[PDB]
């Protein structure tokens, strides 16, 4: 913090920054590819979602772990 | 004591100026700004550091 008053610059040596323009073109040519998935992800999640499914509902309080997990999470992820 | 200083202050009340502040003030806007120097780093690191640690345990 003391160094942002120093200067108008953060990073030292180590990193430059990319200018919003440019990396906005950047994102918008990605947004214009649209992935598939394949078979062998298909594998890999749907076990990891009853790792999610079972020790979600093995605590059912009201404790530090929240209460229940949603089929959206596994929309989201 | 306090009250002493409370009594004769009130009483020759009822009984360097404003006008040349203002002056004073308005002209330091326009040019007095600062620039922070290495010798401003050093201590209050230090400093603040004490801040996190200590005050915490009593505020």
């Amino acid at each position: 913090v003391t160094y942002v008053h120093m200067h108008n610059k953060q990073p030292d040596l180590d990193f430059t920054p990319v200018e919003p323009s440019k990396m906005r073109e950047y994102i918008a040519y990605a947004k214009t590819k649209r992935p598939v998935m394949s078979e062998a992800v298909n594998d890999y999640v749907v076990q990891a979602y009853i790792r999610l499914r079972q020790d979600s509902k093995r605590e059912m309080d009201s404790k530090f772990s929240f209460g229940q997990a949603t089929p959206r999470t596994l929309l989201g992820i | 004591i306090r009250d002493r200083s409370i009594s004769e202050h009130v009483l020759r009340t009822h009984r360097v100026t404003i006008p040349f502040l203002r002056k004073y003030v308005q002209y330091a806007k326009e040019r007095v700004i600062p620039q922070l120097t290495q010798e401003a780093i050093n201590v209050i690191v230090k400093n603040y550091t004490d801040l996190r640690n200590d005050d915490n345990t009593k505020k």
